[PDB]
């Protein structure tokens, strides 16, 4: 699926500027599309899958090698059994057709990750999912994250629960909990935060998708229904990103510099309190504030790196299987 | 005054739905924000019947100039709309001035507080679900924002309460700098017309 | 008194490198010189004055425009009346011949300062001294500081006493006392610390001279007796300075950077304590630590600058007269 | 051991005068100092009869490595010279490790302490003379250094106890790095030969 002349030309032009490394999609509007085409709702969703495959080829042709998609919300479990089963069966088809199509997965280096509270899915679907993930690890040429039975609050709650597990197990002190640590406990911990969040149809809301990860992302709300997505919709979204990029990255960097500044102030106030209780002075040629500060940080890093190594060990315990 | 107050109340009641909590997000950093325009937005929200207003900028300018902002709100809550301490208390209850630390840093703070309870053998990791964490977020007893008005050229929420905006409608206006009541109310009827299906 | 060919040539050469702006002299060995020449001790000291005038002309010819000399120690009051009176009378001659020679003082812009516990000198000598100082203020082409009835411990003790006076009068808080403040209360407060300290005769000690001011100065102990000082002795001392200059100024700068670092740590620990007692956090977006820190420094500077203005007002109260 | 101890004592007694307090000033910063050479200097001072030794460098290296220095002194105070806690206590009483903050910063500290007494109406400015200030210097009960051995290429005291060196004899050696007893003792007889007239 190569690009046409105009698509290729326009791609070359915008590639002279900053390009997103990671794009996230809320693929919304499948049912309204089915009503507009006078088709059953199941074919609205099947058309939705075909558009996902097409759009992924567009990203690849643009050098965007990591994509995250909202495929099923925990909230979507509230739909009718007829519709829920239809979606589960679609997932059963594609994840099984992802098998057989292996080696074509290895040849192109496609890593597949499926994120969410997967214990809510049918037991058989969890096995297919685990197979696809187990096979496509170690692949590193492109990355597709499928958010399946996912909400962002459920992901954030789980990250905190894992940090509380580290404390309960003794690998973590409550003082070690930080924004960065929570980042490394999310389901998305192996990918950078998305440069763009795209939601289709007319909705201007996030519907519990990547709330932590997209706090500084460029947000693009496009009226088109998802099964009607075109290359030029995608192109428009990237155009938005490029126009926002300088102010957005300065704000992203100011946020980071402000967080590190405040952390340094908090740590040095900690060193001050421990020094004040002790007869020891606030400052001195012995520079004991400076060595207490380095030990405070180093012992924190060793505890965190030990907790993360243990968290990844129990994450990679499937086996589930 | 009784006429202007009655008119703004009928305006709010005429809409299909009103936000209980509105967020004002200012992204423009090419100039110091206009306190008089922000205060007019806040006073309109209160006069049309919106219970809570959060004012936010990612640089913390409003947070470092809290008194000037409140004083401007109070001044314009007179003149428009016609017990000073009662008026002061009622604005402190309705108006929160936020900065980035009220989002991710506050979630981290709640995680620290919860994890120290686990350390004291008073809670278990499994005791923390979605609703429990929301209970100790530092924004307890207050509803989540239904509507955010984002002003300026940045197409990002820039750190505004990421946990709380899961279902928030985000309406973008190009600038707050000479905002008119008609422009503000246009955004209100946009929110009134939006359809939230909650996953169904 | 111009330089000879060899002196001028050598001067030009070393002037290509760093030159001292301020040199301090302990003019020692006058009495041993008198014993070696078989002259009365009074002419040993008079020869000592002639060498001071010659050496000052050398400094001027070298672009060294500020010189400090040890002319009489408080300890020297312990000598015989015959010798003490001889020295006082020499001072009576030169300080009076400094008058009459005015206008020649104005034409060359020679500022004369006399530093020490001057209330120990004869009352008439204090009047001559005050005249010379009053006349040569506002002159700024070169500066000669005559340490008369001086010791360094007496100068340091007086500086602290002046700071204690500022506290007693309400212009100063005890927390405002600093190394820099003490610097500005010394007798030498109008001159930079000396680049070189030179002591003649064989003695390798400082004899209570400029102990605070020469802590980072290049120290030169030369065996020659002071009445025998030559241009080349002075040249040798400057040669020592130039060879020490890079390591000495790095140490001088590291000291300064370390003092400012420790002061910043002390001040921010102060801000921390006041913040901790208060409910207020160690850090925050409101950045109140940063504004409390600027007010702490600014209110300190205004108090110090008000104390210094009052100290100079009562210093310039002579009138003494 | 009884022979080496007796020999060093007779050496000290043979001199016309011995310093009661010696300062060791290290200016060389082109390499980390040699702890074993500094300790040998300290142990020689003690064995010849010098009561106090101050070790100083303007970078504070000895102050930040106090334990390594003392341990090296203790080790060499055995082997040479032949109750460990008594030996530890006697070296802590004789050996001070100084940095620049023990000079000017300590004088400033005494000034702060004195000026707060004035603030409390318990002292007057005129109560502070030369000897009073020396009494509250933070180096009280200890004599001023009579002799400073300055090692290395810098012709400066580099901040070493400016108040206390008013009459100190300053002898310069080019390096401490492989210092010999004969070289150290040569400096001692130089101090022994010096004549201090005290202004008379
Ligand atoms: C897990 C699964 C189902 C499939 C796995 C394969 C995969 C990654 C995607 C297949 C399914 C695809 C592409 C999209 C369906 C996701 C979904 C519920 C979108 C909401 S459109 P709405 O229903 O809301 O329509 P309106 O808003 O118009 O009412
Ligand atoms: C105030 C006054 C006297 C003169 C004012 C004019 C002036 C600036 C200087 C004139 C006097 C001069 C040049 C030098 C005398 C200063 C002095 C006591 C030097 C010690 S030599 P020691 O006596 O110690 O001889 P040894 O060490 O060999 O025993
Ligand atoms: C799987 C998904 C793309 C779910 C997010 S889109 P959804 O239509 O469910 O969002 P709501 O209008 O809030 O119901
Ligand atoms: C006026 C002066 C130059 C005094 C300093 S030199 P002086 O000979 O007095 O120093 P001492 O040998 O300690 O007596
Ligand atoms: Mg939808
Ligand atoms: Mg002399």
């Amino acid at each position: 699926g190569e690009l046409s002349l105009w698509e290729r030309f326009c791609a070359n032009i915008i590639k002279a500027g900053p390009m997103p490394k990671h794009i996230a999609f809320i693929m919304d509007g499948n049912r309204r599309y089915a009503k507009k085409c006078q088709v059953e709702r199941q074919e609205g969703h099947s058309q939705g899958f075909n558009k996902l495959a097409e759009t992924l080829r567009w990203c690849l042709n643009l050098g965007i090698l990591e994509v995250t998609v909202y495929a099923f919300s925990i909230e979507n479990f509230k739909r009718s059994k007829s519709e829920v089963d239809g979606l589960m069966d679609l997932a059963r088809q594609k994840f099984s057709r992802l098998m057989e199509e292996k080696e074509k997965l290895q040849k192109h280096g496609v890593c597949i990750r499926v994120l969410g509270d997967l214990h809510l899915l049918p037991l058989d679907l969890q096995e297919l999912i685990a197979q696809a993930v187990q096979a496509t690890k170690n692949y590193n040429k492109c990355f597709l994250n499928v958010c399946f039975a996912y909400t962002s609050r459920h992901e954030i709650s789980n990250a905190v629960r894992e940090m509380a597990w580290g404390v309960e197990q003794g690998l973590l002190d409550p003082s070690d909990i930080s924004e960065s640590l929570l980042d490394k406990c999310l389901y998305t911990n192996r990918s950078p935060h998305p440069d763009i969040l795209i939601r289709t149809s007319g909705e201007v809301r996030l519907s519990d998708f990547l709330l932590w990860q997209t706090s500084h992302s460029c947000l693009v709300f496009q009226p088109v229904l998802w099964p009607e997505y075109t290359f030029w919709n995608l192109f428009e979204a990237i155009l938005q990103f490029q126009m926002n990029h300088s102010v957005l990255q300065k704000a992203r960097d100011m946020y980071a510099e402000e967080r590190k500044r405040q952390q340094l102030e908090r740590d040095q106030a900690t060193v001050t309190e421990q020094l004040l209780r002790e007869g020891l002075q606030a400052s001195g040629d012995a520079q004991l504030r400076r060595t207490r500060l380095h030990k405070l940080s180093a012992r924190r890093e060793e505890r965190v790196q030990g907790f993360l190594q243990a968290l990844e060990l129990k994450r990679a315990d499937w086996l589930a299987r | 005054a009784a006429h202007h107050r009655m008119r703004w109340r009928a305006d709010g009641r005429s809409l299909e739905k009103l936000p209980v909590h509105m967020g004002l997000v200012i992204t423009e950093v090419e100039q110091e924000p206009s306190f008089s325009d922000i205060a007019s937005l806040v006073v309109w929200c209160m006069a049309v019947g919106i219970s809570y207003i959060s004012v936010y900028d990612h640089q913390g300018i409003f947070k470092r100039n809290n008194s000037r902002l409140m004083d401007e709100i109070l001044k314009q809550q007179q003149e428009l709309l016609g017990d000073k301490d009662d008026q002061v208390l009622n604005c402190h209850l309705a108006v929160k001035v936020l900065s980035p630390e009220d989002g991710k840093a506050d979630i981290v703070r709640a995680a620290q507080d919860f994890c120290q309870l686990v350390a004291q053998k008073q809670k278990r990791p499994t005791d923390l679900d979605v609703d429990t964490l929301a209970s100790l977020l530092s924004s307890n007893g207050c509803p989540d924002p239904d509507l955010v008005l984002k002003f300026g050229p940045v197409d990002s929420t820039l750190g505004f309460l990421p946990w709380h905006i899961r279902l928030t409608e985000i309406v973008s206006l190009p600038s707050h700098l000479n905002i008119s009541y008609e422009d503000f109310f246009s955004a209100l009827r946009q929110y009134a017309a939006c359809e939230q299906r909650l996953g169904k």
